């Protein structure tokens, strides 16, 4: 028997990267797990060199971001690196989870894989609020106050859920500094939390776009994925380098070069463009407490799709009626997400509305109606008994 | 020597009139100290979670 | 959803001469869209079989069938990820695109609804 | 139906039923219960000798035949014969019991009935598993108790046995108080009682038998490990119910819920039992079947079982002990209904079977015990009456949080420590 | 012990019994120490040289 089977340690690396027996026609969607592997360790290393610069009080706070842009040594390179690589995150992380709901990889054995994904996406978007708050610049400030308040919605702690997170009467030092230290800690978790969804991966291995088993012709990792994840992890960077080197802020919004000012919210305030459709749900609601509902309902309906998806076959690969139905769904998706970046006002509210029900109505009626449908359409169009 | 011919256990054996003494010991035992460990355990989470509340120097009434 | 369901709907509206007329030629075509013929392979065998029930199936469905779907399958995924379709004169005709693990099927299926009905059989004196 | 009763000197019970033979037999109430850990098969001798080739010939050529049983709490001799022959029975009977009782002690006829029963008690304790287990488990279960003693005696006080044993032993044992005659198959209950009140005698009368300690119930365990066996034959239970016991019949039930399984008969798979579905994914085992042994001052309510997954047997018994917990807390009404049907069934099957030597051996068992026998009729009519609620309380007092007593041979390396087992006698609650 | 047999019956106490029971605990508990405590350092304590103002 080879070492690299025999040793303790490197047993793992093997059966997980070398010699894990994969589908031969898996395509580049399924390129986008290592990617945000790859950008769990950006993220990671770029903050942990960041923290040996920055200083979590209030005061301190936005001063020592710049003194980072400014002084330290490829200082604005790392900070530039870190804010972009979050929003590389997401465009990612929503194409992985794209692919997985088109091709019903949340279904059959693998639905404590999707689960376990699904608690990463909440703890992603956890993490990544709470780094924005470190910033402590106009939207940080603001972010920090939105958010920490949907807590007073809870009917009778709310108040005291909220002046606890604060740690004060509102969002001062205590806030940014707790902030901080959470900051560092989520990441971490999000990472053992990874390799479960890793666990829970290896013991059925990876779909494939047929849908169909992929235990007749298998090929393993090495020597194949392994070379065909390095051309998407280069075209990543690629990309990753043109807006961190040529256009580093047009992902931001230039309000946060502003320091945090606790009188004043901007009129321009507007989330973060990865938050926008879910913020957009919430203010498609005219009443508090079910505006954080109904926001908080859209992340979780995700886990009802196993239960939902009534097809007898996997995948959207040969269902005319589903391959519709999902660009449906995620163009839908888009528009909330531009609903979000509008004002409040008479076509937008009415469109949010429409849309809000359309995202919600896709996991709900539309799926289970139209696989239903298209259960009995592939059996009549063949059976002559 | 025979396997029917079970070894001498009454060094330990309890001499029963008190069949559920044994029993009762051990399951108050057992009971006290999750009694004593819950109560422990609401003290251990109950100090970190306020060590997060409003410090001294930052209620200043104004 | 079940097979037995489909089968209980579907054979209802082939039964019927107007729902027959108004469904068929649509499912014909839903079926010509989905492609599955252009790439060697019978609807049948895009069942998917991570459950007992189709294990059970598959594991009663006979050699000749067996391996011609192992040959189907592979020569499924080679198609695929060469990111081509088969050429015309190979895709599974009309007349192929049969129900052949259905019945199997149909028949596990009874197999288990019933014994969970004999599971829980209520007794009255 | 039948089943009378008369004492007279002695006692006479009798129940017969016009079929094709009669047999006739003294059932005396003390067996290996009644033995000393030192003269230990002093029954399985006397069953011996009883059966002996020069007391066999002799009964042949009259046209008898000889059977005898050794148990617990009692032991039999029984002798069978043509309906009308019943005479001919009794002439052999005491013929054997009273003047032949200087013959047949005889040595080189002793010495060599003392051979035969060593090389068989040996074989025994060598190749019979699944009962030398079950055998041990009486052996621990009731360890120092009368009822831990092993009717085939232990085989060191077996080779230490002698004639004077098995005389003194006789003397004090088998009386007539201690004594009761048993006549099954079609003989009438007149045509025997007659023929015994003709030869008058008393034979030691007057004298009553020794008594001694009470039998009692212990949680512990024997690990016979042997890993050159090809399986592993465990056996467990826990303190049951004994003869004439207001529970008799609900724990008779009980076993019958969980009952018997044979992994290698389709029909046995197909059973309407619940444990059935977890046992069979990864075949946790070969067999299993479940008792309810009652003995005079105590029981044995469990299961015996073999495996070939000896990596699993821990799931076997969890499995197992989890459905037991079900007594208590869930049980159910079609669980309950079938148990009866089947133990009416099963029930039936032994006390009306085509031989007189097993109606015998059960007539005399309980008109020893409780001085009459009860009549399958009135049995169906208690077990028809048994409800939910009574297999519950009854599973709450002798089953949750119950000590067991554990057995076992062969590779039972993974038969876990005795507490996890111990544990699973119970479920978690708020 | 046959206080416990009336009380539990041969049966462990039970997780939902203990919790309630730790409740109880752990303001008695307190009120004692904290009492035992404050007495045996009369006259050192704030509430006494308070009194002596
Ligand atoms: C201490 C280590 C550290 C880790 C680990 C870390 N960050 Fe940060 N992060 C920082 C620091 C320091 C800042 C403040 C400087 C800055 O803005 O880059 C920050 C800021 C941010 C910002 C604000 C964007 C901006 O304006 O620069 C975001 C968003 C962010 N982090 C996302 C993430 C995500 C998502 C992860 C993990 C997947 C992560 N961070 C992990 C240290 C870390
Ligand atoms: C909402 C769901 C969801 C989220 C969020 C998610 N995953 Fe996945 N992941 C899946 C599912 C389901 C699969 C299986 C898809 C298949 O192979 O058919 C999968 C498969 C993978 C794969 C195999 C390659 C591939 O893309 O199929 C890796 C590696 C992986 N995920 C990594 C991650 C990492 C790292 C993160 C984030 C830090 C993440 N996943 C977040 C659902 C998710
Ligand atoms: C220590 C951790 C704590 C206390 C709590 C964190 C967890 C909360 C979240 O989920 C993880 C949360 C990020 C939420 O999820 C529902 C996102 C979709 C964000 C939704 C969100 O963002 C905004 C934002 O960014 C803004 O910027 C200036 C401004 C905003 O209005 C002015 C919003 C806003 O109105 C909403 C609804």
């Amino acid at each position: 028997m080879a070492f690299r089977k025999s040793n303790v340690y490197l047993s793992l690396v093997n059966s997980y990267i070398i010699d894990s027996p994969q589908p031969s026609s898996i395509n580049y969607w399924w390129n986008m797990g290592s990617l945000l592997g790859l950008c769990l360790v950006i993220q990671i290393v770029t903050g942990i060199f960041m923290a040996m610069h920055y200083s979590s009080n209030i005061e301190l706070a936005f001063s020592s971001v710049e003194h980072i842009m400014r002084d330290v040594h490829n200082g604005y390179i790392l900070r530039y690196l870190h804010a972009n690589g979050a929003s590389f995150f997401f465009m990612v992380m929503f194409m992985h989870m794209a692919k997985g709901l088109y091709y019903g990889s949340y279904r059959s054995p693998r639905v404590t894989l999707w689960n376990v994904g699904v608690i990463i996406f909440t703890l992603t978007i956890a993490t990544a609020f709470l780094g924005y708050c470190c910033v402590y610049g106009q939207m940080s400030h603001w972010g920090a106050t939105v958010i920490t308040n949907l807590f007073s919605a809870i009917p009778f702690v709310g108040n005291d859920i909220v002046s606890w997170l604060w740690g004060g009467f509102s969002v001062s030092n205590p806030t940014i500094q707790r902030f901080f230290a959470l900051h560092y800690l989520v990441p971490f978790i999000i990472a053992a939390m990874v390799i479960m969804h890793l666990m829970a991966l290896h013991i059925h291995g990876s779909s494939n776009p047929l849908g169909i088993t992929g235990n007749l012709d298998r090929i393993p990792m090495h020597s194949y994925f392994i070379f065909k994840d390095l051309v998407t992890v280069f075209l990543f960077m690629l990309i990753l380098a043109l807006f961190v080197f040529y256009s580093p802020n047009t992902l931001g919004h230039p309000d946060n070069y502003i320091p945090g000012n606790p009188l004043v919210t901007p009129a321009s305030i507007v989330p973060e463009w990865y938050l926008l459709p879910f913020y957009a749900i919430l203010r498609s609601i005219p009443d508090k407490l079910l505006g954080v509902i109904t926001m908080f309902a859209a992340i979780l309906v995700l886990l009802v799709l196993p239960f939902t998806d009534r097809s007898v076959v996997r995948g959207n690969t040969f269902k005319v009626l589903s391959k519709f139905f999902f660009f449906i769904f995620v163009f839908n998706f888009v528009l909330l997400g531009q609903i979000g970046a509008c004002h409040v006002e008479v076509p937008y509210v009415l469109m949010g509305q429409i849309a809000t029900f359309i995202y919600f109505a896709y996991f709900l009626i539309i799926v289970p109606v139209i696989s239903t449908i298209e259960n009995v359409l592939f059996y009549i169009g063949r059976v002559n008994k | 020597k025979s396997t029917y011919r079970t070894p001498n256990f009454d060094d330990v054996l309890k001499e029963n009139n008190d069949a559920d003494k044994g029993r009762s010991y051990a399951y108050f035992m057992v009971g006290a100290m999750g009694l004593l460990s819950s109560a422990g355990a609401k003290s251990t989470v109950e100090t970190f979670i306020s060590s997060m509340t409003a410090t001294a120097d930052v209620l200043a009434m104004a | 959803q079940s097979f037995t369901s489909i089968a209980r709907i579907g054979d209802y509206i082939l039964k019927s001469p107007v729902l027959s007329k108004l469904c068929v030629p649509v499912a014909n075509q839903f079926i010509n869209l989905a492609g599955y013929k252009k790439l060697g392979l019978k609807f049948d065998d895009l069942i998917a079989e991570e459950n007992p029930i189709m294990q059970t199936a598959l594991r009663r469905l006979p050699e000749d069938e067996s391996y011609a779907r192992a040959y189907r399958i592979i020569r499924a995924h080679q198609t695929e990820l060469t990111h081509h379709l088969l050429p015309r004169n190979e895709w599974i005709k009309a007349q192929e695109d049969v129900p052949y693990l259905l019945p199997y099927i149909l028949e596990a299926e009874a197999a288990a609804k019933e014994k969970d009905e004999l599971d829980n059989i209520e007794v009255s004196k | 139906a039948e089943v009378t009763q008369l004492s007279n000197g002695i006692v006479v019970a009798t129940e017969h039923n016009p079929a094709h033979t009669a047999s006739v037999g003294v059932v005396f109430g003390s067996g290996a219960a009644n033995e000393n850990p030192y003269n230990n098969g002093v029954s399985n001798l006397w069953k011996n000798i009883f059966l002996s080739k020069e007391n066999s010939a002799v009964a042949a050529k009259e046209g008898l035949a000889l059977s005898s049983n050794i148990s617990r709490d009692f032991q039999s001799y029984i002798v069978s014969s043509l309906p009308g022959s019943t005479d001919k029975s009794l002439d052999f009977l005491n013929q054997s019991f009273i003047q032949q009782k200087a013959n047949l002690l005889s040595s080189s006829n002793f010495e060599a009935t003392k051979k035969s029963v060593l090389k068989q008690v040996q074989d025994f304790e060598d190749n019979d598993h699944p009962n030398r287990v079950l055998e041990h488990l009486h052996s621990t279960a009731f360890q120092n108790t009368p009822l831990s003693l092993p009717t085939r005696g232990t085989l060191e006080s077996l080779e230490n046995l002698v004639v004077a044993d098995l005389e003194s032993f006789a003397n004090n044992h088998f009386l007539n108080s201690n004594a009761v005659v048993v006549g099954t198959g079609n003989i009438k209950h007149e045509d025997l009682v007659n023929s015994i009140e003709s030869k008058n005698l008393s034979l030691q009368t007057g004298t009553k038998p020794v008594l001694k300690k009470k039998a009692a119930f212990l949680g512990s365990e024997v690990r016979l490990r042997d890993d050159t066996l090809p399986k592993a034959w465990i056996s467990l239970a826990v303190e049951g119910e004994p003869v004439n016991s207001p529970n008799y019949f609900v724990a008779k039930l009980a076993a019958q819920i969980f009952g018997s399984y044979n992994a290698f008969e389709p029909a046995s798979r197909l059973q309407g039992i619940k444990l059935l579905d977890n046992i069979q994914e990864y075949q946790l085992c070969d067999n299993f079947n479940h008792f309810s042994l009652s003995y005079k001052d105590s029981g044995l309510w469990g299961f015996s079982t073999a495996t070939r997954n000896v990596t699993m047997i821990d799931d076997l018994i969890h499995f197992t002990l989890k459905q037991w917990n079900r007594l208590t807390i869930s049980v159910t009404d079609t669980e309950v209904e079938r148990a009866k049907s089947l133990l009416k069934l099963q029930l039936g099957q032994l006390y009306e079977s085509g031989n007189p030597v097993n109606d015998a051996n059960l007539l005399g068992a309980e008109v020893l015990i409780k001085g009459s026998k009860l009549s399958l009729g009135e049995a169906f009519k208690k077990i028809d009456a048994i409800t939910v609620k009574d297999v519950k309380a009854w599973a709450g007092k002798r089953l949750w949080d119950q000590d067991i007593a554990i057995a076992g041979t062969g590779q039972i390396e993974g038969l876990l420590d005795y507490m996890r087992i111990r544990s699973d006698m119970s479920m978690m609650r708020w | 012990s046959s206080l416990y047999k009336t009380f539990f019956k041969r049966n462990a106490v039970f997780v939902g019994t203990i919790f309630a029971g730790a409740f109880v605990f752990q303001t008695v508990f307190d009120t004692a120490i904290t009492s035992w405590y404050e007495n045996h350092n009369k006259g050192k304590l704030w509430k006494d040289v308070k009194a002596k103002i």
